[PDB]
Formats: structure tokens, sequence, C-alpha cells
């Protein structure tokens, strides 16, 4: 279905903008 | 190449256990890693541990007593270098 799936896209998409702005708190990364 | 990366906040008095904080695959990780590298937050290899590390936890809540091991370790070295200057 067109709108939920963009409605899930949408929601995917603004978690990961609140993660990103989270990250200048980190204190450390791991990395593979 | 392949890209992962967690990202872990962990402070001394507050923070019983380190928060994740971010995970990322592809352009996320690597996205993670720039906002952090322009941070001055320290980024460390350990490729083994961030592959065990990724499906196990989730953001915005704190590791696994299970992990308590690995990365203690690694937020030890991380601050014994940060030590000298």
């Amino acid at each position: 279905p067109e709108v939920k799936s963009r409605i899930k896209a949408r929601m995917r998409e603004l978690a990961k903008s609140r993660m990103m702005a989270e990250v200048p708190k980190a204190t450390v990364v791991i990395t593979n | 190449p392949t890209h992962i990366a967690i990202a872990l906040k962990y402070n001394p008095e507050k923070d019983k256990a380190p928060v994740v904080v971010a995970k990322g695959k592809g352009t996320i990780a690597q996205k993670i890693v720039e906002i952090a590298e322009n941070y001055s937050i320290p980024v460390v290899r350990k490729p083994e541990l961030a592959r065990a590390l990724y499906p196990a936890v989730e953001v915005g809540k704190e590791i696994s007593p299970k992990f308590y091991k690995a990365v203690a370790e690694i937020i030890a070295y991380v601050m014994f270098k940060k030590k000298k200057v």
C-alpha cells in the first residue's frame, strides 16, 4: 500500500534525524 | 567497503552502564563517525565486537550486563590514552 509505506518510510527517516542529532553527545564509537 | 558503527554515551556518576545513542550501517555509520570525529569523540576499531554488538542492542537503551566485559575494556583504553594528553 502506497500510503502506509510512505508513513513507514517517513517514520524511519524521522527516527534517523533524532539519532544523528544525539551523536554529539556520545563519548565513544565502536567501528568495524 | 562495508560500514558499521555503534555510538555510546557513558557518564561515570549517572549511567550505570553505556547507553547506545546511535547504531549505523553504510552511509549512516559513516555519518556517525564523521560527526563524532567532528566533535573529537573517540572512535575505536573493533570489528568482531561492533559486529557482535549491533543486532544485540537498541537506540536509547543501556547495554546488556553481558557486554560490560568488552565495552568497559574499550572505555578504559580510550581514557588511558587521553590521560597523558
